[PDB]
């Protein structure tokens, strides 16, 4: 039962990744086209299309692909916070020009 | 969900405050075309006529 249901949420799991790799893209093109060139692969979250490929033998662990001082809300999302505030400030500027 | 209505709504914000500074300088070449081809060359012509 949890190796079908590890198999579905995997797929999810790529889903959901390539949504999120293709609006950090989006992103950074909308951002590229008012100056400020994103790090596409500073944003982007790299994870193994093969993990679950593994024998179920060997662990497969969050702190294996994020381990602590490092995880999506920890880095992450914290660093998307600051360039959402980067984003803000450069937005009063441009006001301010405006 | 943060990057869609908060990151990239701020983004899209920053988009159209961006178009509108272009329209805003847009305006502002139009008004040098008034004034220094227009206003100042009606000026220069009717200071010379005068």
């Amino acid at each position: 039962s949890r190796k079908l249901e590890a198999e579905g949420i995997f797929k999810s799991l790529l889903d959901t990744l390539r949504q999120y790799d293709s609006s950090i893209q989006n992103l950074t093109r909308s951002r590229s086209q008012l100056g400020h060139n994103v790090n596409d692969s500073s944003l982007k979250i790299n994870i193994s299309e093969n993990l679950l490929d593994r024998d179920f033998h060997e662990g497969i662990s969050y702190e294996q692909l994020f381990p602590k001082g490092s995880g999506i809300n920890e880095s992450i999302k914290k660093s998307i916070l600051k360039l959402n505030d980067e984003i803000q400030e450069r937005i009063k500027t441009i006001e301010k020009d405006n | 969900r943060i990057i869609s209505s908060e990151v990239q709504e701020s983004n899209r914000t920053e988009t159209e405050l961006v178009g509108l500074k272009q329209n805003l300088i847009n305006n502002k070449l139009k008004l040098m075309n008034v004034l220094e081809t227009g206003i100042m060359y009606k000026l220069e012509i009717l200071q010379e006529q005068l």
